[PDB]
């Protein structure tokens, strides 16, 4: 991002120095890695609270309800885990969204149970 | 601070 | 249930004095010695004074009166001579009283030399057997000397309990495990239980036990014997408003009991029920804790009328009665019910499940605190 | 130059020893030692008074460092928020003015 | 390390102590030793603490001045960027609505 | 600083 900003500054001050040789000048840039960047942002914003919940759950919930809760937490993490979230393609994106919805429903059920 | 022991001394003079 | 049984007071002697030690004779289980501090109102009266009371008779007068010129604050019977009463005073003499002699003056006393105690003595006890036993006394300066009970003018062995580049500890309490003569535990004014050995290559203070933020005022090893051994446990009391249970295999306290709203002075185990002890506070509330029932609420607690500070507490050898000693001077005695005092068959096994659970809870709490 | 409690206490112990040595032998003990002591005693108060100024300056300038760092970071972030809204507005309304230009050209 | 002003005043009380020891007896300073070594150690230790405080003070003052200057430059850049943004805003919107009144003609 | 005044004292005692 910062190297691209410095380079974009360089293109700005060269196109203002090249006015008489250019008639049309647009700045439409859509880099392909920004969707990947959003995917890893969403992946941290899943994994952080999953780790925060799971460490607490395996720490302090040592009845069959607690074993049910830890097994359902493991099942939610495996159900998200079995989906390849690194795919920036559309079908992988919808699989990621479905895994997120399934994980959220499982987590809210576990939350109400505890 | 110097006054303290100066007085200490002038007791008998 | 907890109920009142008897009340003991003497207007001539026990008035305006604080009880300082209580004991029940093993040979005569109906007897109770006592120890009192000086009377500030009457300097002509003796400072130290010991009284012997009785259970069998109805008489309000004490059975024997002993006194000393210095304030006695630690008194006990002799385990293998029924005619002797040992006292430890403010000046550091270890006086000996005899009921068979007709004199209330002490018939024997240790010298006030540097070989003996010169600081006050708060712990006096006799350990050993019938054919071999000594008298053990630790003063406040950490000096511990052993005395033969037939010849008192010279200590047998003497060394000073030191730690942390040989700084003297301030021994305030004392206890002995059952069946042990060489190993024992002490309290401290410096807020830390030590383990000590009488004789050996590491004769002296062995280990830190840490966890009390106030001066420790009373310790007691476990005494009830049954199917499963429990002699490695002991309970301490301190000024930190807590009663803490410890074991000799752990550097940390097992459980802290925080039901009080004031200083806690003594605690000692029941000699019959394995998971039962009693504690006293500065508000006259003698509490009873049954560990097989609950670990956060006293099983039975009663308050002394007028609410004085209870210095001492001491069970009987039967375990059916319990004697407290207040700050004005009346030895109040309660008798406990059969539903609390009597141990059942699985009580040792129930406590054998109890302590482990307690330790597990402690571990959980500590991990939680760490995180 | 306000004297502290600690310098007053140790000067009181010096006063104790000097009175004891005056009473013990004679007057001639103190007559050259007390001017060699009082200047050191003044130096203790001077170095403590300078040290406390050092401490308060350290605290105020330290907290001004942590003020500066986060203020600069927030200001850099809000400059960035000015610097992509410019780009998004620019290419969006340039595309709209270009479609307006070609529709008015035909 | 022993500081030189404390060493000089130490030498002053050393020759004074030699004078009082040689002049009367050996019990002149038997009650004076652990007082005077405490006083001299106090002066030395507080002066060493001052010496640490001085050098850490100069370090944090220097990068404080640097941070102040760079933050002021960041203020200048931010204000310049906002002014350029609002100018380009108004100018492009101005000739855009001039284009649409030209459209309506 | 102990050693030096210590010498001061023991140098002739």
């Amino acid at each position: 991002d910062d190297e691209y900003e410095k380079l974009q500054v360089l293109l700005r001050d060269i196109v203002k120095r090249k006015r008489e040789e250019n008639l049309k000048m647009v700045w439409r840039i859509n880099p392909a890695h920004r969707k990947l960047q959003a995917r890893l942002d969403q992946m941290r914003k899943f994994r952080r609270q999953h780790e925060q919940l799971r460490a607490v759950i395996v720490r302090v919930l040592r009845d069959a309800a607690d074993a049910n809760a830890i097994e359902e937490v493991n099942l939610a993490y495996e159900n998200v885990k079995e989906v390849d979230g690194l795919d920036v393609s559309k079908e992988g994106t919808e699989a990621w969204e479905a895994a997120m919805k399934r994980y959220d429903e499982r987590i809210d059920r576990v939350e109400t149970r505890i | 601070l110097a006054s303290f022991f100066n007085s200490l001394l002038s007791k008998k003079t | 249930k907890l109920s009142l049984n008897r009340q003991f007071f003497d207007e001539r002697w026990s008035k305006h004095r604080v009880v300082s030690c209580l004991d029940w004779s093993s040979q005569y289980p109906e007897l109770l010695v006592a120890s009192y501090n000086n009377n500030e109102d009457a300097p002509h009266e003796p400072d130290g004074v010991a009284l012997v009371w009785n259970m069998k008779y109805k008489k309000t007068t004490p059975e024997y009166v002993f006194h000393c010129q210095s304030a006695v604050m630690s008194a006990t019977f002799a385990k293998f001579h029924p005619n002797l009463v040992v006292g430890g005073t403010y000046s550091g003499q270890i006086v000996l009283w005899d009921n068979r002699s007709n004199k209330r003056t002490p018939v024997q006393r240790t010298p006030l030399s540097a070989a003996a105690h010169t600081h006050p003595v708060y712990c006096v006890n006799v350990v050993g057997t019938q054919n071999a036993h000594n008298l053990i006394s630790i003063s406040t300066d950490g000096k511990i000397c052993s005395w033969s009970l037939d010849m008192l003018s010279h200590p047998q062995d003497s060394m000073e309990l030191v730690h942390k580049q040989s700084k003297a500890v301030a021994v305030t309490s004392m206890s002995f495990p059952v069946g042990d003569v060489n190993n024992f535990v002490v309290g401290s004014e410096e807020g830390s239980v030590y383990t000590a050995c009488r004789h050996g290559s590491k004769a002296g203070i062995s280990e830190m036990f840490e966890g009390h933020q106030g001066p420790i005022t009373g310790i007691h090893c476990h005494a009830a014997v049954g199917a499963v051994d429990f002699s490695h446990l002991f309970v301490t009391s301190s000024f930190d408003w807590t009663v803490k249970l410890w074991s000799t295999k752990n550097n940390k306290p097992l459980y802290s009991f925080e039901d009080n709203a004031g200083y806690v002075y003594d605690v000692m185990w029941s000699p019959t029920h394995p998971a039962l002890f009693a504690c006293v506070d500065g508000m006259g509330r003698l509490d009873l804790w049954n560990l097989n029932n609950d670990t956060e609420v006293p099983t039975a607690s009663i308050s002394v009328e007028g609410n004085p500070a209870l210095n001492r507490v001491r069970w009987t050898h039967s375990g059916r009665e319990i004697a407290v000693g207040d700050s004005e001077g009346q030895i109040v005695i309660y008798d406990v019910g059969e539903q609390i005092a009597v141990p059942r068959n699985d009580e040792w096994a129930r406590f054998g499940r109890t302590l482990a659970e307690i330790n597990a809870n402690r571990a959980d709490a500590e991990e939680e605190a760490a995180t | 130059s306000v004297m502290s409690e600690r310098v007053s206490g140790l000067a009181g112990s010096i006063y104790r020893e000097f009175e004891r040595l005056i009473h013990c032998y004679d007057e001639e003990v103190v007559k050259e030692l007390m001017p060699l002591v009082v200047n050191v005693l003044e130096n203790l108060d001077s170095v403590l008074s300078e040290n406390q100024e050092h401490e308060v300056e350290l605290e105020l300038l330290r907290e001004d460092n942590e003020q500066l760092l986060t203020q600069y970071e927030r200001e850099k972030a809000l400059r960035r928020q000015a610097e992509e809204k410019f780009i998004e507005f620019e290419d969006a309304l340039e595309q709209e003015k270009k479609e307006l230009q070609i529709q008015v050209e035909h």
